[PDB]
């Protein structure tokens, strides 16, 4: 009923319509805060990298804050937010060519996209400078080469395999770093989870625009000319009409905005979650946080969204070996205590599971349980 | 005698200026690669050497096309009979104006200067005089009688572009004459070009920065098209 | 809004504002040519019903305070259009049907009726819109004779179509006789009814006269009268371009209209510009400002001081509504220096801004938080994120605990909502 | 007359009634996956000890324990929240006899004068000796080892 | 209203709801695609016993 008041006294007729969608419509606003929020508000400090942005020869630079650009934004950040900000008229920006102006108001988000960039830098400098001891209790500082090796054992490799290899794990991360940069940068489709999302909300605020043009069984769609051809008892009736007509579209928009809601706060929810769980710590849940075994991970902010970049170990160039379920020694059968025995197909090691490292099979390393004769495929 | 590919006839349908849009509408139009009656084999003194020049029929609305640099077509007759039973539309082009007269025509010079134009408007109802119309520039027309109401659009594109289908551009309404004319049949009156026919169609037009007709999809021509639309 | 006498601290949702208008334009064409009703309505005869006198009028005045002076009329019968108030209206297109019809098919001219003029001599479209006047001439059209120059078509082959008329005389054929001629059952068409002046009123003429009203904003026009007056542009008003009827703010467009375009259109199909009747200049319409407005309350139990953001504005655009008695709320705050701030999210105004940050209390948006602070005002500021926190991250320094607290925390989950049912009938 | 009447309060009840439901169903999808997380939570963090950081409360989780609410359940987690930290040098590897010795558990620390293997979530230092320690490499290969 | 012209000219007044419905039911379809392949497609290869 835009600029009638003939129209809006009808309206009153109907009862408290307006106030359910409105509260409706605020309560989605109040929770998309919340969403962004729980998401990544989850840091009782900010934290900041050191000066020296050494960290035992892994290069972070893609993925922390560049101080020299504007925003404080990484490489990455910076990328995604040019590569999905479509939107022309995504918040009010202190002022569809008309930004769907027929009283349907967007609202800015009570976070800016440098605050949560400031969210998202405090978590990486945790991450980086204190692993997962920040997420718990207070930060701790370690060395990063420290923060790795811990979490090999996390994923069952021996503390030395990272030492011995710490230059090729740290040229294989910054190579995967500058693979995962150059693959965002020229797929345009790798963002569409987000963009979608964008795209939605366009096309509910653009149709419903559309539908005020709609008839819905008037001589008119425009209620002007229905009070200046019609005496106000008819003008009533086609009014009624209209009434009705764009109180349907507008219960319609507020129903899939309610449903869309819910599946955006079931994302933010899986969003903090992963951010709790592999940003904060080491996750064991298989293809949680990536293909692979997970070592970590770091966040970056993305408009309207959340980008976790998860850095995995994968097992490489297998060899077969023979191998037995225990060794048979002097009567004892010797189980192993953290590994599995194989063959060369000459001498008989123990191996770590995750990585082939043949050491003497000895006292030190298995344990003994019973005789040689229980046990099925013993070894001598 | 008939020309196939025929992707022209788009003319601007409302006095509604858009900018930088694509607006789906419901009007007639020349049908996309419609077959159309290319008119060379009786076209102008050689061809009807004063004999023939058939009548065509006028269903829903008309699409002419002239390429003749000489001008021979001077301009064309509407009605359903044409012996002054009932009323007819004339809108010969001369060089200086552009007449438009509705009568009881009983006669026509319809069975190489000074060529006589004699009728004899038994009875007039309507009389409309206009600015001149008057190759380099291919001539194109719609004339569609739609409630009452002769529209004419024309546009004499500078189009030196002899292929006939050289480009895309959308028509101009040049007149719409107040005329409750029943039109069934017309004849091109000569002192070649090309008639095609309208139909009811829905047509996604694509409206430029400026507001000018660039492209069209004709929504029922392909699957494509569906889809485009 | 909350229905409460007691409002808890926080920021609230209310009624949205707009500016008003303050002038009334109306841009009607400069024709002080009359449209000749006169000459229709109060003409020596009218055409018989068969071949009805149809009269297109353009390029005029419309008047019907005439038809008032002519005479009192026995029906107006107005459709789609219903008031006789069209003086306010511009038409596209206007045609008069003049004809003399008898009394007791008057009733007959509805757009949706039976008998032989609804059926064969005049037929009208059942969504006309338009008005059929008719008045009272047994003085002017009955002889004593008879008036033999009036017949109607009651033997057709066909129903008539709306305004299309075929007006053949054709003798009427029946059976398989061709029926060429007198003498056979086959009669000749028109009625031959004799208007008499010694005649009952349901069988003395009738002269009426259809009034087509093609309503289509204004392409083309026909309107009544108006005084109109000058434009005023970079202002809130509510004009009246030809039939174009709305409120907005009227600028200079940039859009490139064809000589044959008068009105344009956006997106969503909306009225975006108009071409001005009396010079031809092409308008750009802008809505009038209007946006959601919220206040700011540290809560009645405190202050009952409040702050008000005005959604979506540029407090230029505010300011300048309050000091013209423009805004649609009639509430007014101070909105004196240093109690004006522009925000991402609108116009705050009551909230004195600081450069201090402080965890956020009452969200306002794009960062800005207010509160209640020392004496105690509202305040507006960027929310703090947290305390900064630099860690001594080196090559070979660790930190270890020596010492633990066991914490216990607080998770709240709801499990379940009260159920209920609903008797549909007895509820409705 | 009474029927248009009649009729439009049926259509603006009816359109009350499908409001209603509508959001009812809503609320109901928003409690379901409440409920859901309430009952994942009930059997990880009550029903032994979660390794999923912040899922049973902030800290390191020890257990939980229910208490029942008006529509809802309330959880009681009990976690270890490290305090007073000190700040220790490390290495990666001691040094000795050419081989490079790491922990098998815990983390090597000093006070600036000697060296101790310290178990990672509490400071308690113990001597470093060859069953605390693993013995892979040598001295060589190990950045950052010390003697 | 099925086979019928004129509902069909009375249904155009009600504006995009067909539109409507018919993206709903669309994504809805794509959907239950996209929650079969998700569940049961987590394997690169076909593995043989
Ligand atoms: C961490 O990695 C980034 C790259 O991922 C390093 O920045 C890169 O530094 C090299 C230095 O040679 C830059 O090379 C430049 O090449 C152009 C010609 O292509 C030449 O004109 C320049 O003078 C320079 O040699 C490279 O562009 C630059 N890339 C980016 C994205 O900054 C960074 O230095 C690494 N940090 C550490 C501590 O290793
Ligand atoms: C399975 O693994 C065992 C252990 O690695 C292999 O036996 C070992 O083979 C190496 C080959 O270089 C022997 O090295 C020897 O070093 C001395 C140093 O003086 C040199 O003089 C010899 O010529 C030779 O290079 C090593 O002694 C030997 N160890 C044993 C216990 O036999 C075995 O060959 C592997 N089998 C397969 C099938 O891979
Ligand atoms: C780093 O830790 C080591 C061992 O925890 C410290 O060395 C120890 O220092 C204590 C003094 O606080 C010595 O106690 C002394 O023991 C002798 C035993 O005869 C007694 O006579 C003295 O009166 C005193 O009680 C302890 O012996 C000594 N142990 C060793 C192996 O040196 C070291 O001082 C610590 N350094 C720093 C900087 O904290
Ligand atoms: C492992 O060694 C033992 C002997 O130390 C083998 O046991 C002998 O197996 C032979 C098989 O013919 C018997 O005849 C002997 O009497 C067994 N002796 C004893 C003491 O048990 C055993 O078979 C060897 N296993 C393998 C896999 O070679
Ligand atoms: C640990 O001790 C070894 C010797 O036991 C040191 O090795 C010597 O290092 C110096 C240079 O610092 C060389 O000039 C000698 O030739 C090396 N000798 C041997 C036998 O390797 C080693 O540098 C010591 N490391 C530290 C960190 O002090
Ligand atoms: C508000 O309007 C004034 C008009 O002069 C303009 O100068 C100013 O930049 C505008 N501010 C914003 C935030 O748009
Ligand atoms: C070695 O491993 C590969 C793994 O694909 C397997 O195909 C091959 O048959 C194996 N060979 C032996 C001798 O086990
Ligand atoms: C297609 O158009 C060309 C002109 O571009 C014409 O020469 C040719 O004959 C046409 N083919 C037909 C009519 O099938
Ligand atoms: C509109 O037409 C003019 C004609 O000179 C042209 O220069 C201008 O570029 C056109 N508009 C756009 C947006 O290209
Ligand atoms: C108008 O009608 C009156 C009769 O009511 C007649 O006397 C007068 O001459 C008429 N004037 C005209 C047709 O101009
Ligand atoms: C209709 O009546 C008017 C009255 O002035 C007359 O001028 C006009 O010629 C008439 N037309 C017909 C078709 O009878
Ligand atoms: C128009 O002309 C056609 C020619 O066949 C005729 O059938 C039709 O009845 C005519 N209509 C009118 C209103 O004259
Ligand atoms: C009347 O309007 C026309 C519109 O083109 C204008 O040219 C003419 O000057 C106007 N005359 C007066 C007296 O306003
Ligand atoms: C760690 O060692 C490298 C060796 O080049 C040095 O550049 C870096 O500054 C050291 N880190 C600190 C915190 O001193
Ligand atoms: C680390 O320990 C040194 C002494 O070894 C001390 O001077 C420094 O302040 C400590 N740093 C922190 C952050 O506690």
């Amino acid at each position: 009923c835009g600029d009638s008041t003939e129209c809006s006294n009808l309206l009153l007729q109907y009862g408290s319509f307006c106030t359910q969608l409105k509260r409706a419509l605020t309560g989605i606003a109040v929770e998309q805060d919340k969403n962004t929020q729980e998401v990544f508000a989850q840091v009782k400090q900010i934290y900041k990298t050191p000066p020296i942005k050494y960290f035992g020869g892994f290069n972070f630079s893609q993925i922390l804050p560049d101080p020299s650009k504007p925003s404080k934004r990484s490489p990455i950040e910076d990328l995604l937010f040019n590569k999905v900000t479509l939107a022309d008229a995504g918040f009010i920006k202190q002022y569809i060519c008309a930004q769907k102006f027929n009283g349907l108001t967007v609202l800015p988000p009570l976070l800016t996209d440098e605050m949560i960039a400031q969210y998202t830098s405090a978590l990486l400098a945790g991450t980086i400078t204190s692993g997962w001891t920040f997420g718990a209790g207070p930060a701790l500082q370690i060395p990063f080469p420290m923060q790795m090796a811990y979490r090999f054992n996390g994923i069952g490799v021996t503390q030395n395999v990272l030492y011995e290899n710490q230059k090729l794990i740290a040229n294989q991360f910054n190579s995967a770093i500058g693979k995962i940069q150059d693959s965002l940068f020229s797929t345009p489709s790798a963002l569409g989870k987000l963009q979608d999302v964008v795209n939605h909300n366009a096309q509910a605020l653009n149709t419903l625009v559309k539908q005020l043009s709609s008839k819905f069984g008037a001589i008119s769609s425009v209620l002007n000319d229905i009070l200046s051809r019609l005496d106000p008892p008819e003008a009533e009736v086609q009014i009624d009409r209209l009434i009705t007509g764009r109180l349907q579209s507008l219960q319609t928009y507020v129903t899939q905005q309610l449903i869309r809601a819910a599946e955006i706060r079931a994302s933010a929810n899986l969003a903090a979650t992963k951010m709790s769980e592999c940003v904060l710590g080491q996750s064991k849940r298989v293809d949680f946080c990536g293909k692979g075994y997970h070592l970590m991970s770091f966040p970056q902010s993305a408009p309207h969204g959340v980008v976790f970049l998860h850095v995995t170990y994968v097992p490489a160039q297998e060899k077969n070996f023979t191998t037995a379920p225990a060794i048979c020694h002097d009567g004892k059968a010797h189980f192993p205590r953290e590994g599995v025995f194989v063959s060369n197909g000459t001498h008989w090691f123990l191996t770590q599971r995750n990585f082939y490292e043949p050491q003497i099979i000895t006292t030190d390393n298995t344990f003994v349980s019973g005789n040689c004769d229980v046990v099925i495929g013993i070894v001598n | 005698q008939s020309y196939t590919n025929f992707t022209r006839g788009v003319y601007y349908p409302d006095k509604v200026f858009r900018s930088s849009v694509l607006h789906l509408t419901q009007d007639l139009f020349l049908p996309f690669f419609s077959n159309v009656t290319w008119f060379h084999a009786i076209s102008g003194t050689n061809g009807t050497k004063r004999f023939d020049n058939p009548v065509l029929p006028f269903n829903d609305g008309v699409y002419f096309a002239s390429t003749e640099k000489s001008n021979i077509i001077r301009g064309w007759i509407f009605g359903t009979t044409l012996d002054s039973k009932t009323q007819s539309l004339l809108i010969v082009n001369n060089a200086t104006n552009v007449f438009i007269k509705v009568c009881e025509f009983q006669f026509c010079n319809d069975p190489e200067s000074e060529s006589g134009v004699y009728s004899s408007a038994n009875n007039c109802t309507f009389e409309y005089v206009s600015q001149p119309f008057l190759f380099k520039n291919l001539r194109e027309f719609v004339f569609k009688n739609i409630d009452g109401y002769f529209k004419i659009y024309s546009k004499h594109t500078p189009i030196i572009g002899r292929d006939f289908p050289q480009g895309f551009s959308a028509l101009e309404p040049l007149v719409d004459l107040p005329i409750g004319i029943n039109i069934t049949r017309f004849q091109t009156l000569l002192a070649d070009y090309y008639v095609g026919y309208l139909q009811p169609r829905t047509f996604l037009l694509k409206y430029n920065e400026n507001g000018t007709i660039t492209d069209a999809v004709d929504c029922a021509l392909d699957p494509l098209s569906e889809t485009k639309c | 809004t909350l229905k409460s006498f007691t409002v808890e601290k926080g920021i609230y949702q209310t009624s949205n504002f707009r500016v008003q208008p303050t002038e009334s334009i109306v841009r009607f064409p400069n024709v002080t040519n009359l449209c000749p009703f006169h000459e229709v309505f109060n003409a020596t005869r009218f055409a018989s019903v068969y071949a009805w006198n149809r009269t297109r009028i353009s390029n005029c005045v419309a008047d019907y305070s005439v038809l008032y002076n002519f005479a009192p009329f026995f029906a107006f019968k107005c459709y789609g259009v219903s008031p006789t108030k069209l003086n306010d209206l511009c038409f596209t297109n206007v045609y008069a049907d003049s004809f003399v019809i008898k009394g007791n098919e008057v009733s007959q001219i509805a757009p949706g009726q039976t008998g032989n003029i609804a059926d064969y001599n005049y037929k009208l479209p059942d969504d006309f819109t338009g008005c059929v006047i008719a008045w009272n001439s047994n003085k002017l059209d009955s002889k004593h004779s008879g008036n033999y120059d009036y017949w109607y078509r009651s033997l057709r082959k066909s129903k008539l179509k709306p305004f299309e008329r075929d007006i053949s005389t054709e003798i009427y054929q029946a059976g398989n006789k061709p029926c060429k001629g007198k003498g056979p059952n086959c009669y000749f068409p028109l009625e031959s009814y004799g208007f008499r002046p010694t005649y009952g009123v349901g069988h003395q003429p009738y002269r009426v006269v259809v009034l087509s009203f093609e309503l289509l904003h204004a392409p083309a026009t026909v309107c009544g009268p108006k005084k109109s007056t000058n434009l005023v542009k970079n202002k809130c008003v509510n004009f009246n371009f030809n039939g174009l009827t709305g409120t907005g703010v009227l600028t200079k467009s940039n859009k490139k209209f064809l000589p044959f375009q008068q009105f344009g259109r956006d997106i969503v199909d909306t009225t975006d510009a108009v071409r001005d009747p009396q010079t031809l200049e092409i308008l750009d319409i802008t809505p009038c400002s209007f946006g959601g407005v919220s206040v700011i309350t540290p809560g009645t139990n405190t202050s009952n001081q409040v702050a008000v953001l005005y959604q979506g504005v540029n407090c230029t655009e505010v300011s300048v509504a309050i000091h013209a008695d423009q805004l649609t709320p009639t509430w007014r705050v101070y909105s004196t220096g240093s109690n004006v701030f522009q925000t991402r999210a609108g116009c705050l105004i009551g909230a004195e801004y600081v450069n201090n940050s402080y965890e956020c209390d009452i969200p306002i948006g794009a960062g800005i938080c207010a509160s209640y602070q020392t004496s105690q005002s509202i305040i507006a500021y960027t929310m703090s994120l947290g305390a900064e926190n630099s860690v001594a991250y080196s090559n070979n320094s660790i930190a270890i605990p020596t010492n633990f607290t066991i914490s216990v925390t607080t998770e709240i989950l709801p499990v379940s909502m009260t159920k209920t049912s609903v008797d549909c009938t007895m509820y409705i």
